[PDB]
């Protein structure tokens, strides 16, 4: 009844269990949290050739809430790193094109 | 269980963020409706702060006297000796006298009984200690008597002991009643108070 | 110049914000001064 | 509790460490050179045990003698059975899949690849940008 | 400058008091005072008769 | 192995820090920024400007200044597509189903 | 020195918190003594000007807001508080050198000038005497 | 309870470390050709330091030396008065109120624009799903 | 952005609706369901941005803390939301 | 309708956020076990540290009442600290969900007191600890704006290490503690400052002729030095 | 000034003072009223105490400003010299700028003069300090020209410079009219409860 | 010996009042943010039998 | 930081102060008849003491000695369950208040009868001196 | 306090509210001449005869 707000706290959970695991040196977790990142989501999926290609303001909007979200960095080398900013990225974009952000804190 | 301390900004904001503009009418009365609303919490606070406290601390004296076995003036204990029992309902509710059957020397022991027990009751800030050692010390002075013919020499004593007793009764009724009322009292303004609040918060405006 | 309420080193001494006292001792010291050797005392 | 990765640890943390985990693949097996096969295309028709599952954990969880856990995990395989098909008409619908889903390269190509060089990360703009400077 | 008059005026009044203990012979003891007796002249436009 | 680094060299273990199986780029470390200033200087400068908070508010605009995004994203692309493809289709690469995609982005992007 | 102990710098962070404490405790029995005063006299007269004249019985400056010390300057030959760069060798000063068959200076260390240590060592803590001419205890 | 203490730890000489003193060393005395240096600059009219003038060329600033019963020790001390400026309006800030608490953008910046983006998504992602049972409810 | 101004919204959407019918109201109602969706933000957002930030900071903080620890932090945010939503659109 | 059903992959797929959350919901998915954070790492209030002080480790007094339990920093830590990130470097100095010495004042009066008399500021009282990202971000953007401020001076860095070093300590919580790491820094700071004055005005002074011991044996090099 | 504390019994009372009869209807609301009393005078109490708090305060940094000889937005500073408050209002309210009479040397000397000042006067955290040092440098640029050529090159940092001037005087001004409107609100709500105070005082009942 | 340190006997009387300072301290947090879990639910509820 | 502390007092013996022992003394050993006696005791059926008994007649509430591994060493216990008894109502006290403050009877009780007796005597000249006002303003 | 075997000797009671740390001092060195020798005057050498400064105002 709220799938959006479940995957989207899902995926945050994930990633900080990722984090965590990286810095303890845990495969296993870090793995099981890279499969359990809720990969089956359709709109999130027709989103992402949407979001690689966009451009302008609502990308601009996508990496002002990515870089809120996740200002790290990740390193360009490391695929598992990459796609996983690729599906958050592509699922804020699904949202921002659903529903767009208001990220002033000036707004009436 | 508590939350989290809130965020606070990485990079430092002196006045940037600042109005550049006077207030507005709606926004100066939705001020005056959230100073309201934190007397009205402040309030609520004191209530259910006060009430707390005073609940734990009542029932950590009533399971201590509990635990060392105490009785009062209403017998509410089921661990007492039955020789107890009668001993406290007769310093309480009825008349101290020792019967003819006994010896003169089981007489004394009852006396003696009932002055220890008396004696660690009432301590000397009490006022019917006076008059039930002076009740004592007239049985004391009456042991080789007849209840009949001690009657009339206790009589003076026991009528003062008897009006001190039903005195803390009576005490005791006024002070439950009275606690009783301002308890409900309390609960209701606090109850007024929360809806007035409630209706507050769904009259409250921002964002 | 940065943070203030964070650097007391760069800070003046609490003789400064009290507002009250041929040529005169100057009102406004740091306590950075302390860093110096010969600030108040003289080279002679 | 803890488990010592080391527990001559004077003697086994100088030589013989342990090393940075490698979590890309195994990296102890070899490599494939042809990509999985198109599994099967799914439907409804598989999700039986599923729904009736639970519906039955719904139906006693409002009851309450069996718990969230269990609905939460029925519901979840069941959303997971649909979420299988929506995948599938996505993936076979969107002409943007069409080329990934038949996507072919070899270790060889892999390394004789040239994009590495152009990795590198760019740098944010001046903060002057902000005052219009 | 008030507390610096008060002060000034105290200074003075400390200066009377010294004078007249030592007395009108043994006046070089007081050549302490015309140090700042003098910068409170300059400072408040006051002649002190030094 | 891993022992204690004090608090002198906490500076130094945020933009050197130690090797994970996920690092960060360290290079880049430098780079990342989010101004927290970006609206409220905005709106000083707009309303000094002279406008009114809505026409303020509708000319508002989120910050460019952020960190820059990731080259991987632009140059493997359809490698990741296919990657994300193979992963909901085998529910996230369990026992090594997308080892394929993901090994041939490793070589592309590694090279030895 | 004098001057720096009227600041406040040769004290410690307890000493200036309990100051700064026994300032606020001083102001709040004044602040709260007047407002019974001005409360008394304000409902003896009935009028809200009385408590708006009180307002203004009791201003000097501030309490200052950060404060400095000396204790919270490092120190340590060690310590890396107090290391920004390497001092190059022919810069950094020698260590006395006394070596005969009779005395040395080598079987110990006495430490600096702060951060001072025994020089011998646990075994013979116990039996200093020994190892000296002269030797002028206590006075207990 | 400080001044006058007891003895506390114990004064002693170890052996064989030297003393080199002399045995006519308190007949020995010190000397300083600094005296002696000074009249005969002053006799034979040589270079005089620039301590010996008030003024003080060596700042932008007005300085005037201040001499403690010589002209070998001074300290200078600076005669302008001098102006400080703030370029801050006034009134804007109030340290003592926590901000993260109040509702608004003054709130929200004392807040940050993370905290500000992350409530626009949970928002965003709120509205879709209140949208989605909005249209269930009303097809119905 | 008040409970009251969001109900009232709401109010125009539903009664709009029912005017317009089952078939075109996406069509001729899209800025009264953007204006009731935007109050009823308002209202969820006032009502439930100390979860949010709570959420926030755990999350920062890797769910170390205290009070991230277990589900608490999630569950209170939910139902907050829950809550808003039950109160507004029925 | 049950609340959350799709937002504990944590639960239904057996992840760890944490390897106390592993220990706790017997995961077992960490190799190396978990060595849990003592209460007195995990909370406390600020304390004293010097030995000059009297009062050292003990609890800080405020006008508050305040738990005067201290947060004890680790002192004996063990040899193999697996996680050397900032995220498990902090918990050895600071808890990272702030102090438990923050006040709940009954009345505005009282903060507005406390504030005055320099006992209160709820950057210090009511916060948690920076992160390192949020660590790093401020620390670039007070880079940029120094950058801006001018490219061409030598203090540069040294008053962004000073800003770093700051940050890294967490002085918002702890500014006394931070001020004693970067004091060097300013220190530095403060002597570029001169040394670029003097660059600037040409400030220099006569030196004296060599030593007849300059070198002390003729054998020596005599390394010239500007 | 404060009064002693009140007299206490010599002879200590335990219970023998204590009603023997539940509480009466007026009693009850007598009890009410004094506790509406009470609460009034907290309230009281805080608005006085936080009005004279910040009165102290601020006088005394006033005149902690006064002593220190500074100047702000407002030049409301008669000490100053006249070429310091020129340069001021020009930072301030005009647009500082080199004249052609002068030497190259005396505008470098200008500059420097306007960049000391104004790196003294904004720090680091205030927002047009980038935009000033910008405006001075693109000046030091332009020392050897002509104001008519210079102000091409200037004129993208003095419009900068001159938004968030007048980005600060307008969060002044709301900022005062904020203050006295609050301010002003809380006086006459503090008024209004004091008379009800009044009224409830001739109300009360008891002795 | 060990019967009177239990009871605290040879404390001192500063540490007695420690002691009961800590547990006052101790009390009123506890106090406290049960209020405010209580005060928030039963405001996100709206009842006040929650409170209660 | 109290175990393994250092020397802090000096250990010394006086001139020619006496010692007591002799050049045996660690020879030496002590005794006691003590168990001897008992076996005798216990051989010849002597009178025992009455700590052989566990049971107390010393008191008139039964007491049982406790025995730590001999009949020597014995402690005893009380066995009752004691009840205890208050002659006191319940709520009629608040410490917590301060009742000088509030106006009523137990108000003055917590004070006395002589600050009670000085407000009537108060009562009565006031009473005087508003009736003499009462008695020129109504001839008027 | 007042103890020597406390380490608080000579220090002000710590109470939950803040109270002035300024203590009363007993008269340690009196004169010898006291003529008044009353219990009035003999309080002050041992207490103060308008109670200790340390009392609370509670607001709540």
């Amino acid at each position: 009844s709220s799938p959006h707000m479940d995957r989207l706290l899902g995926d945050l959970k994930l990633l900080a269990a990722y984090d965590s695991a990286a810095g303890w040196q845990e495969p296993k977790a870090m793995e099981s949290a890279f499969q359990s990142l809720s990969w089956d989501d359709a709109d999130v999926l027709k989103a992402l050739p949407q979001y690689l290609n966009c451009r302008g303001e609502q990308k601009r909007r996508v990496d002002f809430a990515y870089a809120a979200l996740c200002p790290r960095p990740v390193d360009e080398k490391d695929p598992k790193q990459t796609l996983m900013s690729l599906w958050m990225k592509a699922r804020l974009f699904s949202y921002d094109q659903k529903h767009p952000f208001v990220l002033s804190p000036f707004a009436a | 269980t508590a939350l989290p301390p809130p965020p606070s900004a990485n990079v430092a904001v002196s006045f940037t963020a600042a109005p550049a503009e006077p207030l507005s009418r709606g926004e100066v009365k939705a001020a005056s409706l959230k100073l309201e609303l934190q007397n009205i919490e402040r309030e609520l606070k004191d209530w259910w702060m006060s009430r707390k406290i005073l609940r734990d601390r009542n029932i950590g004296l009533f399971n201590l006297l509990q635990h060392h076995n105490f009785a009062g003036l209403s017998v509410n204990n089921a661990k007492l000796s039955d020789s107890q029992r009668v001993m406290w309902t007769d310093l309480v509710q009825g008349k101290p006298d020792v019967e003819d059957k006994l010896s003169v020397d089981a007489r004394e022991m009852k006396v003696d009984m009932y002055e220890k027990l008396f004696k660690q009751a009432a301590d000397l800030e009490n006022p019917c200690r006076m008059p039930g050692v002076a009740y004592l010390r007239c049985l004391r002075d009456t042991l080789t008597e007849t209840q009949s013919a001690r009657r009339s020499s206790c009589l003076n004593a026991f009528s003062s002991f008897d009006a001190c007793r039903t005195g803390l009764l009576k005490q005791q009724s006024a002070a439950v009643e009275n606690s009783l009322v301002r308890q409900n009292m309390a609960d209701v303004r606090a109850k007024a108070l929360f809806e007035r609040r409630a209706v507050l918060l769904d009259l409250v405006e921002g964002k | 110049p940065f943070m203030w309420r964070q650097r007391a080193y760069c800070a003046p001494v609490p003789s400064a914000f009290a507002s009250q006292q041929g040529v005169r001792k100057p009102l406004l010291r740091s306590n950075s001064e302390s860093l110096s050797v010969f600030s108040q005392i003289p080279d002679g | 509790v803890r488990n010592q990765r080391y527990p001559a640890s004077p003697v086994q943390e100088i030589f013989l460490p342990e090393p940075v985990p490698f979590v890309q693949f195994d990296q102890t097996a070899p490599s494939p050179n042809s990509p999985p096969a198109p599994l099967p295309s799914p439907s409804l028709s598989q999700c039986e045990e599923q729904k009736d599952r639970y519906r039955d954990i719904s139906s006693m969880f409002h009851r309450g003698v069996a718990g969230a856990e269990q609905v939460r995990e029925a519901y979840n395989s069941m959303a997971k059975c649909f979420r299988r098909v929506s995948v599938a008409e996505v993936l076979e619908s969107d002409p943007a899949f069409r080329q990934a889903r038949n996507f072919t390269m070899d270790l060889k190509q892999a390394e004789d690849d040239q994009r590495y060089k152009q990795l590198q990360y760019g740098r944010v703009p001046s903060i002057l940008t902000k005052y219009h400077l | 400058a008030p507390h610096q008059r008060a002060a000034c005026e105290q200074l003075h009044s400390e200066y009377k008091q010294c004078l007249a203990k030592n007395g009108r012979t043994h006046f070089s003891a007081c050549t302490d005072f015309h140090s700042k007796l003098r910068a409170c002249e300059n400072m408040l436009g006051t002649s002190y008769c030094i | 192995a891993a022992s204690t680094i004090p608090i002198s060299q906490w500076p130094s273990l945020l933009y050197a820090p130690p090797s994970s199986p996920a690092n960060p780029a360290v290079e880049a470390l430098p780079e990342m920024q989010f101004d927290d200033l970006h609206y409220p200087r905005q709106m000083l400068l707009c309303r000094g400007a002279g406008y009114s908070l809505e026409q303020c508010n509708r000319m508002a605009q989120p910050d460019a200044r952020v960190t820059p995004e990731n080259p991987a994203e632009k140059l493997l692309k359809e490698e990741a597509v296919a990657a994300i493809a193979c992963l909901s289709q085998r529910e996230g690469g369990k026992d090594e189903q997308c080892r394929y995609y993901i090994e041939r982005m490793y070589k592309l992007a590694n090279k030895e | 020195a004098q001057l720096h102990a009227s600041e406040g710098f040769w004290d410690s962070e307890s000493e200036q918190q309990e100051a700064r404490l026994q300032r606020h405790a001083e102001h709040r029995n004044d602040l709260e003594t007047t407002w019974e005063e001005a409360l008394r006299e304000a409902t003896l007269a009935r009028n809200f000007d009385v408590l708006v004249s009180y307002l203004n019985h009791g201003q000097n400056g501030i309490p200052p807001s950060v404060t400095w010390n000396f204790n919270a300057m490092p120190y340590g030959k060690e310590n890396p508080d107090t290391k920004t760069f390497p001092i190059p060798d022919h810069e950094q000063p020698y260590r006395a050198f006394s070596l005969g068959f009779t005395a040395n200076n080598l079987s110990g260390n006495w430490g600096d000038y702060i951060d001072r240590q025994d020089n011998k060592n646990a075994l013979m803590r116990p039996a200093r005497m020994m190892f000296t001419d002269v030797f002028i205890p206590t006075t207990k | 309870s400080m001044d006058h203490g007891m003895q506390y730890s114990s004064i002693y000489w170890e052996t064989s470390h030297r003393t080199y003193l002399p045995f006519w060393a308190s007949l020995t005395q010190k000397f300083s050709w600094k005296i002696m240096d000074d009249q005969i600059r002053s006799f034979l009219r040589l270079p005089k330091p620039v301590t010996t003038e008030p003024f003080v060329f060596s700042s932008g600033s007005p300085y005037i030396r201040r001499y403690f019963g010589d002209a070998d020790i001074s300290v200078p001390v600076p005669l302008h008065a001098p102006a400080h400026f703030a370029f801050v309006p006034t009134g804007t800030v109030s340290p003592w109120e926590e901000t993260g608490m109040e509702t608004g953008p003054q709130g929200a910046a004392a807040r940050g624009a993370a905290a500000t983006a992350f409530r626009a998504v949970l928002e965003s992602a709120w509205k879709c799903d209140i949208d989605e049972q909005i249209k269930e409810k009303l097809h119905s | 952005m008040s409970v009251f101004e969001a109900r009232s919204s709401f109010l125009d959407l539903e009664q709009c609706a029912r005017a317009a019918g089952p078939q075109r109201w996406e069509a001729e109602c899209q800025g009264v369901r953007q204006r009731a969706l935007q109050a009823a933000a308002d209202v969820m957002s006032r009502e439930c941005g100390a979860y949010g930030d709570s959420f926030f900071q755990c999350y920062r903080h890797g769910f170390r803390l205290e009070a991230c620890q277990g589900e608490k932090a999630t569950m209170q945010l939910l139902r907050c939301q829950r809550m808003v939503a039950d109160r507004l659109v029925p | 309708s049950i609340l959350g059903a799709e937002a504990f992959p944590e639960l239904l797929s057996k992840v760890p956020l944490n390897p106390q959350m592993d220990e706790d919901k017997h995961f077992n998915k960490y190799k190396w076990g978990n060595e849990p954070i003592p209460v007195n790492r995990r909370t406390g209030s600020r304390m004293n540290s010097s030995i000059y002080d009297n009062r050292n480790h003990e609890a800080v007094r405020h006008p508050w009442s305040t738990d005067a339990r201290t947060f004890h920093p680790n002192d004996n830590p063990e040899a193999d600290r697996i996680n050397t990130q900032y995220s498990n470097m902090v918990s050895d100095s600071f808890p990272e969900g702030g102090f438990s010495d923050a006040p709940r004042f009954s009345s505005n009066w009282e903060r507005l007191l406390a504030y005055h008399h320099g006992l209160y500021s709820p950057e210090k009282f009511n916060s948690t600890t920076k992160t390192a990202d949020e660590i790093r971000l401020a620390v670039n953007d007070f880079a940029a704006k120094v950058h801006a401020d001018d490219p061409k001076n030598a203090c540069k860095y040294l008053m962004i290490e000073e800003f770093k070093c700051l940050q890294s300590a967490q002085a918002r919580i702890d500014p006394q503690g931070a001020a004693t790491k970067c004091v060097k820094w300013f220190n530095e700071w403060r002597q570029c400052a001169w040394d670029q004055e003097k660059m600037v005005k040409g400030y220099n002074y006569i030196e004296d002729r060599r030593a007849r011991k300059h070198k002390p044996y003729i054998g020596a090099p005599d390394l010239q030095y500007s």
